[PDB]
């Protein structure tokens, strides 16, 4: 090789090694389920103790692919299945087992590893670049595949955590019809919010009236220094945040959150 | 300039020495006297000088100092860590 | 090329696999047997019944080896007139004329020696390269005492002057030599091979010949002389080279990467040789001495325990207020030496002469702190004891305690250590068959007395007082304050790096030589780090500094380092302490030295030619007084 | 290296182009010490 | 040859022209073009000998199916005629044919191929070596023997069980066949057996004959000696005439000293108020960062005078003494230093008025706990440090005088009957230089020293009050290594003249000679070789004699110097030789190990019986 | 070293013949050492 390629024989959820590593981005996929699932034990511990040994690196971005749902508990019949009084993702094509856990859980651990960190869920539904690693490798693609891979990428999503990010917080319940706020501090008042929804400008702080969300208002309080947005949202799914600060032609990026459709319950 | 950790004893001095009223504090407004009150910057513990924003040993009583010298600091400790020792000095 | 010859198996020319190639032996080459040496030197028997007839192997000898005996058979040629007179080996060995010419593959494996053929190389047997070094080294043991009393008439008198030219007749020379030389020496006996020896081996010996009258230089060493001779202006050549190489040898064994890693380094790689320690436990402070523990002060009620030893014997002591014990857990294998001499404990009520001290080993998942009344006590037995005895003190109306060594050894494989609450203490007191009545003794211990500990294992290392299995060694510097350095076990990483960077420190000084406040080559690694780090931006007050400060600062840093190698250890130092200043000065110095092309310094050139200038005219006075107190004719 | 001078008729200190490439492999020594034994030499 | 070939760019040459000459480059051989580097021959002498190292284990490297090709280095290097230099006018002066040559990455490769192979043969290595190393396989003289099936059933009861070893035990054994000569394998097929060693000269040269220690031993020792004495530097120590400071000196040990326990007229880097005064008074300092600390001072006080003493290091241990007094409790008191800088002298000081600028540069606080003795209390240890760097004071100004003090300090004012005690000099100080190109004499830096005239001039008294960067250290250890070379160059026992003390004899013979003041005397030979033979014992047993006054010997200046010069003439003149009573010695001692590893392996084949003889 | 068997071979480490014999004149060697001094090499 000709720059540094270093291959290690150790697990990775054992102590005593992360002192004399050298990164700054780390990146976990398609490992944690299993190994958790090996040594028997809950993802949230097997998250808490990942999280105690990266806590002592110098690493600036985390990207952990993680088992836990990002819309209503749903089975996808044939390919997952779900059990939710004991925890556990069943696939059946491979005639595997796997435990899971709750977004609350895992923010709440990060929260407490890092004060000041940023979170996002990785946006990869709806989105077709990754077919360049398909097409251009001389492999041949179906639709109906690309749909059952979507589906299932509901409930495994990736992790991205920013280490040194801005902190925000969230008030309400993010649900398809119901109040969901906003709390956002370090920001001064001449400061611009946008959100985007699939690579469209779903609204914006400039001009309120002219969003394309059913109600979006925005407050300012001097005092505690902190922007307060309040909204009622339509359709689910995940969307991101941007800041504009005084007149800067690069963004500074938030984190992003996840919105939810109502329950599913019918009667005759 | 990078800087290190105080040790025990040291830290163990500086209580005995805070919790009788004696502790030297270093403000950049006010100098080396503590008749008025002021955030400190620098104070000392067991015989060295420790910059009061990250406690890493920046000097020793052999040499004069007329303000922080520069260092690197990390700048990762607040005012409410360590607010319980200059109480118990104006206390004292 | 060298290892051994090889041979086809008879195939016609055609050699296309390490199969058709078998090892060459003195059947193939019959000029190599035994029987067909030259036997110039009478070695091997003439009688034809004891001459050996057998199969030997065949091996290749390199020009190293060649040129290396025939220097060695000129070391004997030095001496050849003694060698004549005691009719000891007429004709020169000649190694030359043993070995054998053959064009045939060469190689250590038949795969290597198949693609390699070569040309008229060398071999030999292994018989006949054992005769020849036994008689080399038999012409070497015949000549013990004549080459003894040679150097004994060489170094009687000067015969080398450091510079420039001495003189005097010989006559005096000779006069002064039988008048001093010893009776039972040789050269009294045979002088003139001695005369024609020294003739050989200086060239200031010059004999004249009474047949013709040319008296002319015969030694035989004249290149070497020039190689150490020195110029009007320089050193030699060869001490220069030599110190150089020394220097180098320094480096290489301080390891310079070792003491410079920014990453974890095993204990076993990081560790030397260790020394044994001494210290006073009572007088320690115990804040300091992390490995100490203490049964809190102003207890108001001595209780008293029983112990039994490895052969039953039972015995009483007592446990106060004050006393002290050792934790014997995380400290690795250790030797403790205790020594009581010069002590008195002496009361009243009580008396050491004819009592016994030992040693009393605990074991208990209670703190120490936390114990009373003998049942917190757990398991315990008595290691070691020992008697005193009281002698007069230089005080009035007081005594003295004789010395002791009451010996003991820790090794901590031995012990079960299953569970992890488990505590271990050891602690020195008396013991006696008597239970002690707490008025009559009132010392908590005896632990004021001289206190040895050496380390049992060199793969060992702990830090304050507590075993690790790894260090970072840039992460030492600048980390002990002076009262932790007196308190650290004889184990500790700080002593190690310490001693590495001693090596460094007598490299640099032997290699340099500068004055106060004057730029050398291995000080300008700090200056170019100082100049950086005061140009950038951190928190608090920037000065800034000329090149002339920056570079006197570097040189102060530079020479209190090597005055004292401890300071890059010690906080808050003034310059050393920083991580930066260390690594760079570290691995400047492999590059320093390796570029040094064979120079020196002004100042040592200079007082080295004036030294060697007064000690030619001392030379000449001495020459001059033996001219003239032993008259020529 | 040269400092506080330029010339380019041929080399240029302070010029384009020029390279800085420090690695294990190339090094850099001289002389520093030879073999000069008495008994070797004779 | 060395360094670079070159190519003419014109038909013009001389010894000295402008231009003419080129590098050689890859084109110029028969895209990338690289350098070309004139290969030595120890270059290629020293790599074949690395490449036949692989070449030991080739039956284990084809069993794992690694390295099936040798490097052969001798393929790499290419043969051309051209000019040959490090420089242009060497390359212009000579001129020489069939020069190899190689370009650096055909090298780096190479190299990188002998360390792969060398990695991987690694386990292998420490495996043979314990397999050698765990009966004993080498004697000293002689020849021992032992059956070969006692051996092997041996080493399969004790090897360990992840040896490769025990994976491949014919290669292991035609390994060590290659290795040692003494074990060999014979041949089934045709039922013959002989050495198959492939080093059979560095044997002959490690093997010792009938009656004489081997040659390696003896050139070793021989050049181990020439080393030490080289290092010692005979020149420096020897000098009749000034040498600089930075050139004498060698790097310096720390000291222990009492202060209180000395006497002022031996050590004079020392002030003390003289005792007459009879009265104490009062004074207060302030240390850096304002605070205040009042401190008393009286009759007999000691100060250290820091003037002409080198950047030194002072740390303080005050372990061990009491200082408890009728109305005094050293418990929870605080002791620090205190530097002074004034216009007037110290022993002239009786008011406040003289005490100049003082600061308090460090402090502690005294802990205290009962003692060996009964109802007393004993200090713990403490680390008092002092670095006196004097650049950093002003010491343009000559009228100036320092000095350092160690007492008792507090925050209110100590009553004078309180306590009586001047100082806490009475404890154990330790100094360390921190300059080491900066000497001193007796007390004082001095610029450039004789090495000439420091011998036999100290008394014991004035050789302990010396400070750690006396130049009597440095003389001492520098000629220390002298002795230690002159030892292992010699056996000479009790009163047995040996060459390295005849120099003495013969100076003392012609000093006898020689007329003076005094009444003169006269001496045989014999008389003169005994006390050459003790005075050089004396030397060798303790180097600290030339220094010391009124020495026996030793003293004088001119036996000194003939020592020195006479150690270098008399181990430059030997030719491969020993000491008869260290042949003999060895001879006998060889002989007894023999017979143990002789008696060793009956015992091993006691044990381990090997089968009955079939028929 | 250790027991094996094989159909056909050359020589027999656990058979009879064998000679273990060590000898002054003999020793065991390898390669210690080499000299690869920076002033040597160029």
């Amino acid at each position: 090789w000709n720059v540094r390629t270093t291959f290690l024989e150790l697990d990775y959820l054992s102590d005593g090694w992360i002192t004399g590593v050298r990164g700054d981005i780390v990146t976990c996929m398609l490992s944690l389920g299993a190994a958790a699932a090996g040594k028997s034990m809950t993802f949230d511990a097997a998250f808490q103790q990942l999280i105690k040994v990266l806590s002592k690196s110098t690493a600036n971005v985390v990207l952990v692919q993680v088992n836990c749902p990002t819309d209503v508990v749903r089975s996808i019949k044939g390919y997952l299945e779900i059990d939710s009084t004991n925890k556990r993702y069943r696939f059946p094509k491979f005639g595997r087992d796997e435990p899971y856990s709750d977004m609350d859980a895992l923010e709440k651990i990060c929260r407490t590893a890092w004060p000041n960190c940023s979170i996002t869920w990785v946006p990869l539904s709806y989105d077709l670049r990754w077919t360049r690693l398909a097409l251009l490798e001389s492999t041949t693609l179906s639709s109906a595949s690309i749909r059952i891979a979507e589906l299932m990428y509901k409930y495994m999503p990736i992790m991205r955590i920013d280490i040194h990010g801005l902190p925000m917080e969230k008030r309400g319940n993010f649900i398809v019809g119901q109040n969901c706020s906003l709390v956002i501090p370090g920001f001064n008042a001449q400061d611009v919010f946008n959100c985007y929804f699939n690579s469209a400008l779903a609204f914006s702080t400039e001009d309120v009236n002219a969003a394309m969300i059913p109600q979006v208002s925005a407050q300012f309080d001097a005092t505690k220094g902190e922007w307060t947005l309040d909204m009622v949202f339509s359709d689910a799914g995940i969307y991101t945040m941007q800041a504009l600060v005084g007149s800067n032609a690069n963004p500074v990026s938030l984190g992003s959150f996840v919105v939810d459709s109502p329950d599913v319950d019918i009667t005759d | 300039m990078e800087v290190c950790l105080p040790n025990g004893h040291q830290v163990v001095d500086l209580i005995n020495n805070a919790f009788e009223g004696r502790v030297s504090i270093y403000s950049a407004q006010e100098g080396w006297d503590k008749t008025i009150s002021a955030q400190p910057d620098m104070m000392v513990c067991g015989g060295a000088v420790v910059c009061m924003h990250c406690l890493g040993v920046v000097g020793s009583l052999q040499r004069k100092l007329k303000h922080l010298p520069h260092h690197r600091c990390n700048q990762q400790i607040r005012h409410q860590d360590y607010v319980d020792v200059q109480f118990a000095d104006r206390v004292t | 090329p060298g290892g051994v010859p090889w041979i086809a198996v008879g195939d016609e020319t055609s050699v296309t696999s390490p199969g058709a190639l078998r090892r060459m032996t003195s059947k193939d080459i019959p000029e190599t047997a035994i029987i067909n040496t030259d036997n110039s030197s009478g070695a091997v028997p003439s009688e034809s019944a004891l001459v050996p007839y057998i199969d030997e192997p065949l091996v290749v000898v390199t020009e190293h080896a060649i040129t290396n005996f025939t220097k060695a058979e000129m070391a004997l040629e030095f001496n050849r007139e003694f060698l004549d007179k005691m009719r000891v080996l007429s004709v020169s060995p000649k190694y030359s004329d043993l070995l054998t010419y053959v064009d045939c593959y060469v190689g250590v494996s038949a795969r290597q020696a198949l693609n390699n053929f070569q040309k008229q190389v060398p071999v030999i047997t292994p018989t006949r390269q054992t005769m020849y070094v036994d008689s080399i080294q038999a012409a070497l043991k015949a000549l013990e005492k004549w080459e003894i009393d040679l150097r004994v008439a060489q170094t009687l008198l000067p015969t080398n002057v450091p510079i420039g030219e001495v003189s005097c007749p010989m006559q005096s020379v000779v006069k002064l030599l039988d008048d001093q030389l010893p009776d039972d020496s040789l050269i009294r006996r045979y002088p003139k091979e001695a005369a024609v020896a020294l003739a050989k081996r200086n060239g200031g010996i010059q004999w004249m010949d009474v047949s013709e009258g040319t008296v002319m230089n015969e030694a035989v060493n004249a290149v070497a002389a020039s190689a150490l001779a020195p110029s009007a202006s320089a050193p030699p050549l060869e001490e220069k080279s030599k110190l150089t190489e020394q220097a180098m040898d320094l480096v290489t064994a301080a390891e310079p990467e070792i003491i410079a890693s920014l990453a974890p380094v095993p204990a076993p790689v990081f560790a030397i040789p260790p020394k044994p320690a001494d210290y006073n436990v009572r007088t320690l402070r115990i804040d300091e001495a992390t490995w100490l523990r203490m049964i809190p002060k102003s207890m108001n009620t001595p209780f008293q325990i029983q112990v039994t030893d490895n052969t039953g014997t039972n015995w009483h002591l007592n446990l106060r207020g004050g006393t002290r014990v050792v934790n014997l857990d995380q400290i690795a294998p250790m030797r403790f030496v205790l020594d009581l001499g010069g002590k008195s404990y002496k009361e009243t009520s009580w008396d050491p002469n004819g009592k016994k001290v030992g040693f009393i080993v605990f074991q208990s998942k209670i703190p120490f702190e936390l114990w009373t009344a003998a049942s917190q006590i757990g398991q315990a037995t008595v290691v070691n004891y020992v008697q005193l005895y009281a002698e007069d003190s230089s005080f009035t109306a007081q005594s003295i305690i004789a010395t002791t060594s009451l010996a003991y050894n820790y090794e901590p494989e031995q012990l079960n250590k299953t569970d992890p609450e488990m505590n271990y203490y050891l602690l020195a007191t008396f013991i006696d068959s008597a239970a002690i009545t707490p008025t009559n003794m009132t010392q908590p211990d005896v632990w004021d007395a001289l206190l040895t500990m050496s380390p049992l294992s060199a793969g060992e290392v702990t830090v304050k007082g507590a075993v690790v299995s790894e260090v970072v060694p840039a992460d030492l510097i600048g980390s002990y304050t002076p009262e932790s350095l007196n308190a650290s076990l004889p184990n500790d990483a700080a002593r190690c790096m310490i001693d590495r960077a001693s090596k460094i420190a007598e490299a640099i000084k032997i290699d340099d030589d500068a004055g106060p406040d004057e730029y050398s080559p291995n000080s300008v690694p700090i200056q170019g780090q100082l100049a950086i780090s005061q140009l950038e931006t951190g928190y608090g007050v920037r000065i800034f500094n000329p090149k002339g400060i920056l570079s006197k600062i570097a040189s102060r840093a530079m020479q209190a380092f090597i005055g004292d190698p401890s300071t890059i250890i010690t906080q808050a130092a003034p310059v050393l302490s920083d991580k930066n200043n260390w690594i760079a000065l570290a691995q400047g110095v492999k590059t320093s030295l390796r570029t040094k092309s064979l120079s020196a310094g002004v100042k040592t050139a200079v007082s080295k030619l004036s030294s060697s200038e007064s000690i030619q005219n001392w030379t000449q006075g001495f020459l001059d007084k033996v001219s003239a107190h032993f008259p020529a004719p | 290296m040269g400092n506080a001078s330029s010339i380019v008729q041929t080399i240029n200190v302070t010029g384009d182009g020029n390279v800085f490439k420090p690695s294990a492999e190339t090094s850099s020594t001289a002389v520093p010490s030879l073999s000069l034994s008495p008994g070797m030499l004779n």
